[PDB]
């Protein structure tokens, strides 16, 4: 069956860093993006909508518009990466990333957000 | 998985 996997499902992240998690989904032959539709969310926050390429900031959380973005280039690499700038103490929590690409399954990441006394905050 | 189970009917 078609497996979404994790290479880590705890990440801890700087306040004030950028963050990115990552869910791997199998790619054989060429990425197809006819086949491809990846979400990303948290707690009912809608981050990633991503509908065979088509993408809509409208529909994005607040809370992560302008922060939040899926990376591109790394789709064809069969990697789902969730890049969040400027992560804040509220970013703490459980994501999940679904995706469908013949066939469909999802994971639940959990992101700790630590402030490390010499680091820059 | 509510949120699960929304995603499998607006993509199937
Ligand atoms: C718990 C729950 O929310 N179940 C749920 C939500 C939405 C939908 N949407 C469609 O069936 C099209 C199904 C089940
Ligand atoms: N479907």
């Amino acid at each position: 069956a078609f497996t979404v996997t994790v290479p880590k499902d705890l990440y801890v992240v700087e306040y004030g860093s950028n963050m990115t998690i990552e869910c791997k989904f199998p790619v054989e032959k060429q990425l197809d993006l006819a086949a491809l539709i990846v979400y990303w969310e948290m707690e009912d926050k809608n981050i990633i909508q991503f509908v065979h390429g088509e993408e809509d900031l409208k529909v994005q959380h607040s809370s992560y518009r302008q922060r939040a973005r899926l990376l591109k280039d790394q789709l064809s690499l069969g990697n789902a990466a969730l890049q969040i700038t400027d992560v804040k103490l509220q970013d703490a929590g459980v994501y999940r990333c679904m995706i469908s690409y013949g066939g469909a399954d999802y994971k639940r990441i959990t992101v700790k957000v630590n402030a490390p006394y010499a680091a820059a905050l | 998985d509510c949120q699960w189970a929304a995603f499998l009917c607006r993509v199937y």
